[PDB]
This record gives C-alpha cells, sequence and structure tokens, in this order.
C-alpha cells in the first residue's frame, strides 16, 4: 500500500551496477534486514532468540570495550625509547 | 658479529638468545649511530672477520704450451691435457673422442666446455680417464678440461665457466644401501 520504487531503491551510477549492489547490500546491512531474514527463514522460539540477543549483547560489550582498550595502548606501540636497558 | 658462544666465552657467563640478540641489536644501533674511532675499537672486540684456482702453464718437448688437470665423477677419475693450439681433436686414452664415445650425449659433455668459451676447435686435448661407467667417465673429463683450460681463458671467462658449473666437482655419488630396506631410500613394502 505504499509507494514502490522509493523503499530501499538505489541509483546504480554510471551502470556500475556492482557498485550499486555492494551500496544497496551495505545499506541493508546496517539496517539489519538481510539477518532479519536469513533469521526468520526458520522460527526462533522465544527462549532461543532470548538466548542470542543476550549473547549479542555481552558480545557487543566486550567487544567495544576490547576496542577501546585498543585504541587507548595503540599509542604504545612506539618504537622502544629505552633500548639497551 | 661473534657468536652468542664467543660472547659467553668473553664474558664467563651464561647467556639466553634473547640476551645476546638484545646485546647484537644494542651494537648495532650503536654502530649505526655515526660513531666516533674510540667507539669503532671498541666494537672491534665484538666483530669477528670472517674464485677459482688457476693451473700453471707448462711446456712439451717442443716447447708448445699445455696445461694440466684432473677431475672425479661418480667413481670416475680422468686427467686432461690442453694444449695452446690445436684443430679440436681429442684423445682419450688415445682413442679419438668419436670413437672412444659413441654416444653423442657424451660427446656434447666434451663439447660443452669449448664451446661455452666460444673454442670449438682452438685447442688439442689428451686424457686419460679411469672408473665409473660412460657417463661418469664423459663428466669426469669435462671437469678435467675446463679447468685445463681454465689456464689459457681469461679471467672472466673461468669466473663465467664456474658460473655455468663446469668447475664444480659433482659431489653426487651413490648413496649405500642401509639394512632393512631394497635401497638407499626404497623401504620394504610395509605388509599389512
Amino acid at each position: 500500500k505504499h509507494l514502490k520504487f522509493i523503499a530501499r531503491t538505489v541509483m546504480v551510477q554510471e551502470g556500475n551496477v556492482e557498485s550499486a549492489y555492494r551500496t544497496l547490500n551495505r545499506i541493508l546491512t546496517m539496517d539489519g534486514l538481510i539477518e532479519d531474514i536469513k533469521h526468520r527463514r526458520y522460527y526462533e522460539k522465544p527462549c532461543r532468540r532470548r538466548q542470542r540477543e543476550s549473547y549479542e549483547r555481552c558480545r557487543r560489550i566486550y567487544n567495544m570495550e576490547m576496542a577501546r582498550k585498543i585504541n587507548f595502548l595503540m599509542r604504545k606501540n612506539r618504537a622502544d625509547p629505552w633500548q639497551g636497558c | 658479529w661473534l657468536i652468542k658462544e664467543e660472547l659467553e666465552e668473553m664474558l664467563v657467563e651464561k647467556l639466553s638468545d634473547l640476551d645476546y640478540m638484545q646485546f647484537i641489536r644494542l651494537l648495532e644501533k650503536l654502530l649505526t649511530s655515526q660513531c666516533g674511532a674510540a667507539e669503532e675499537e671498541f666494537v672491534q672486540r665484538f666483530r669477528r672477520s670472517v674464485k677459482q684456482l688457476i693451473e700453471p702453464v707448462q711446456y712439451d718437448e717442443q716447447g708448445m704450451a699445455f696445461s694440466k688437470s684432473e677431475g672425479k665423477r661418480k667413481t670416475a677419475k680422468a686427467e686432461a691435457i690442453v694444449y695452446k693450439h690445436g684443430s679440436g681433436r681429442i684423445k682419450v686414452n688415445g682413442i679419438d673422442y668419436q670413437l672412444y664415445f659413441p654416444i653423442t650425449q657424451d660427446r656434447e659433455q666434451l663439447m660443452f666446455p669449448f664451446h661455452f668459451v666460444d673454442r670449438l676447435g682452438k685447442h688439442d686435448v689428451t686424457c686419460t680417464v679411469s672408473g665409473g661407467g660412460r657417463s661418469a667417465q664423459a663428466g669426469a673429463i669435462r671437469l678435467a678440461m675446463a679447468k685445463a683450460l681454465c689456464s689459457f681463458v681469461t679471467e672472466d671467462e673461468v669466473e663465467w665457466m664456474r658460473q655455468a658449473g663446469l668447475l664444480t666437482t659433482d659431489p653426487r655419488v651413490r648413496e649405500r644401501k642401509k639394512p632393512g630396506q631394497e635401497g638407499a631410500r626404497r623401504k620394504f613394502t610395509w605388509k599389512k
């Protein structure tokens, strides 16, 4: 009941359908539609869905904190100043 | 750089490879730092210092010039006398090469050095070979003739011959059969 060719529509620039399709796939992946379809193919029982959401949230927390630590310590990757000691 | 064993001997102290590597890296930094003479001589305490030989030309009874050499291949051993002038005639055991080596492969092996140095027909040769088979004898004669020819060809040609491999004694020899196996490496058929 919506106007067609407005949603999830990408105009290919200069005929590079490869780039256009990659950009569209990026858009859908960022919006999470690809994961939504993949999971919705088969029914995810509510307990399993809750467990997966909890696991994903814990993984997100851990990965974000690890990335923060990696970036924070990146500056210390410099060459050793006190070589010889 | 003195090896870890030399460094241990100098320091009368046991060391680990990591400690030695750290010390060597520090020494490398010191040397790269554009140091003075005192530092360079100090480093010399730790620094450690790390072509074909040509036979001499001789003269025959008529005084005509020649060179002599020897070589070995497999069980074959050959000694070659290469004269300074000739028509490319090679006499092995007093027999012309075309009759001593019916195999074109062995004749090519004989040809190889002269063809390499662009001297086909520019010398005569007398070679005496023993042991090994036809191919081993051909290789030994090739090596001896090349070593003798080094006495005549220029140093650039000698180095080029070495780089082509005409002056390296082929160490590849037969490998002894080991007990419990068919040959040098062929183990018996694993039974099941």
